[PDB]
């Protein structure tokens, strides 16, 4: 889904596009 | 007894009073906590409180940062806030290259997690979203379902839902559960529309999450489509203003006042159980009186947020007590920190526990329709953190 | 008429040298420019370097924060670097604030796009992610294909693959084109038999991104699936490393050679469109020795990086320059800025063209298989980003 793993960068910038498995 | 001392603490909220949490708001409650404080700290010893604007964005960085220059070096001895998660970033990844501890009651989102480097000097007062999706996790393992279909909004610059499911998703995503997840920006133009088709599509239970009035044309666009029989589960996640109920969640005063009461039969709510005491109740009619005097209204019963900040200033004073105490000083940031974890206290509004990573325990509650007919919501269920253990109301 | 300048930089790149573009690697390059450049500025004029370890995180900002808080509130004259993107947001954020000019031939995600506000002055001399995503964007409008897969790697900490991809998507998603994604950790286990699996699903055009030896991986797995061979347009971004999209990218000295020749014989590469020219022999000449003398073992010459802060430092003093003549100073980095962006300068390679926006043009070239039996790989065609003209060879 959209969130991968994890998503340790929260709170930086990446917010341009989504994940997904 | 030791020399009268004199704490610095930066408060970073956003000035805005458009934020439950913005300064004009909290700022009642540090000072309130501040005046029960003195009369735990050497006779004397006093608080200069410096309230600048986070902008709920970059701003913080940006003061906090500057003063720190102007003042040739000088940092505070206690940085409050900021609550948004883009904000809450760089000035905890600082605090902890400065030593500095930082308490917040925001700072929700599940990458504060970890730590064990970056947010190391990091306690957060306010139950974290994970812990809400701890509820869930339990909640589900007591219908015994197992698939479930997250339906969120995305605005893509402060993202609340998103990292509010977020939540939801890190604890489901562990435990196995299967999700299926769809995203959509309701600020930009609405087509509900595939929402519901997408959500026919995969599972029958939902966790959603976005603007009570979207979250209303969800729940009509599915009604239409007869989804609301007691076919599908549906759920969405309001732990901040969730009080409507008592009153009708559905009611607006609009026409659709009868779909909508209608389609919410099928819609549980999960909010934050909470408790209260006098103490509690003067708390909330002076933090009121306040910020009434100042030109605005308040939710009847101070938010969260204002609670946890009170609660967020005794904690440090109960920590820089103990670290004193040992023969520390208020400098020694990761020290005070680690005083502030795994530990338990009387708050404004009862017990109040910080796990062993420097986030606090939360207890939720879920609202349902008891009586259809009338439209009558009723919370029909607690669930306790620590505890574990979740429990269907008498 | 004007006195002699001293120009304070402050050089964030990496210490480790794994990285194309460490300290180490790009010193000389700026070094020689330098040279070059003291002897356009006022004589006596002195730049004084101040090579930073920006360890593609955190540091970078640390550095510049514990540089200027401790000496005084002196902020220095002009930042380069830092290239990572995760590294390159606060310092960026920081420079825009102090009105201090920041030049990096890194940064290439696509949310440095938007200078409005946060990142007004930060100009990127190598090619940005969206420009080789207007490149793709060209060759999907060559061949008449409309829809396509991108896969790549995330390993949720640098995520230059997820980066690289994402500007690809920008690009395609506003035109109108449709996207598949799928995304799997290669440091963690590579389950390629799913991957070659979804993309039998997906189209039948599809765009990779990860580990030289990863693309390989899936390459070897579709090949058994019988994938390759005219079915399905594999393609790969390679802009830097030549050791990648050099010619053989396939070989390994590997029992599986022979097949993966047979595989890449539908896969093609997207790479960078480096120029030359006499000059930049010299260059190339001292770069290396002085690498060399380093210890460090020269990786093949001198990458996108290196020729990118060479072009970076006369780029600046172009702009002071000028900005040096309206009767202003060292200290108005708007003013610089400004004068770096739109305009085309003579580097050590050639031609370069910044638009509008501080993003550097990029031209494009495409590797492909011209000959199954040896192996040969040769460039079928290129795009230059200005013109915005894609072009075959004879
Ligand atoms: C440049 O690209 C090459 C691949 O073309 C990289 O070399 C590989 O590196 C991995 C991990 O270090 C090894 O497992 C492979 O054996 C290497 N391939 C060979 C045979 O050269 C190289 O790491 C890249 N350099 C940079 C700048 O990172
Ligand atoms: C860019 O600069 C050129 C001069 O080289 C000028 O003629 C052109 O109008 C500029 N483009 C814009 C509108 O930014
Ligand atoms: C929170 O939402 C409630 C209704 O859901 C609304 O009445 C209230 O004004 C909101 N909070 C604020 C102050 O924006
Ligand atoms: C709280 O839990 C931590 C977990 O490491 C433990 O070290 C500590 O003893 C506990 N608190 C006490 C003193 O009971
Ligand atoms: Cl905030
Ligand atoms: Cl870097």
């Amino acid at each position: 889904g959209c969130f991968g793993r994890k998503m340790d960068r929260i709170s930086s910038s990446s917010g341009l596009g989504c994940k997904v498995l | 007894a030791l020399p009268p001392q004199k704490i610095e603490v930066l408060v970073l909220l956003p000035q805005d009073d458009s934020y439950l949490f913005s300064l004009t708001r909290v700022r009642p409650a540090i000072e309130y906590a501040l005046r029960s404080v003195e009369g735990l700290l050497p006779p004397g010893t006093r608080f200069q409180v410096a309230y600048e604007d986070s902008d709920c964005g970059n701003r913080a960085l940006f003061s906090l940062v500057d003063r720190v220059a102007a003042a040739r070096g000088a940092k505070p001895d206690l940085i409050l806030g900021p609550v948004c998660e883009y904000a809450a970033a760089p000035v905890a990844r600082l605090a902890s290259h400065w030593d500095l501890p930082m308490l917040s009651a925001g700072a929700l989102a599940a990458g504060f997690q970890h730590k064990d480097s970056e947010y190391s000097h990091l306690t957060r007062v306010a139950p974290a979203y994970a812990k809400m999706g701890e509820m869930m996790l339990a909640l589900f393992r007591h219908h015994h379902w197992s698939r479930a279909a997250l339906v969120y909004s995305d605005d893509k610059l402060e993202r609340n839902c998103y990292f509010t499911l977020e939540g939801v998703h890190e604890v489901f995503q562990e435990e196995g559960l299967h999700t299926s997840i769809y995203s959509f920006d309701e600020t930009k133009d609405l087509d509900l529309e595939d929402i519901v088709r997408n959500i026919q599509a995969s599972e029958r239970v939902v966790i959603m999450c976005a603007s009570s009035d979207t979250i209303r044309s969800i729940m009509l666009v599915a009604h239409r489509h007869g989804m609301t029989s007691g076919d599908y589960a549906f759920f969405n996640i309001e732990l901040f203003n969730s009080s409507s109920y008592g009153d009708g969640s559905w009611k607006r005063g609009d026409k659709h006042d009868f779909e909508a009461k209608q389609a919410y039969s099928s819609l549980q709510t999960v909010t934050l159980l909470r408790t209260v005491k006098p103490e509690f109740e003067k708390f909330s009619m002076e933090v009121k009186s306040s910020v009434e005097k100042q030109g605005l209204n308040m939710e009847d019963y101070v938010n969260m947020f204002v609670e946890g900040f009170h609660d967020a200033i005794l904690l440090y004073v109960l920590a820089l007590h103990e670290v004193l105490r040992a023969g520390y000083s208020k400098k020694d940031g990761g020290k005070i920190i680690q005083q502030t974890w795994n530990r338990t206290f009387e708050g404004i509004a009862g017990q109040v526990s910080i796990d062993a990573n420097g986030d606090r325990y939360g207890d939720f509650s879920v609202i349902a329709m008891t009586d259809v007919e009338a439209g009558t919501q009723e919370v029909i269920g607690d669930y306790f953190g620590k505890e574990g253990r979740f429990e269907m109301r008498p």
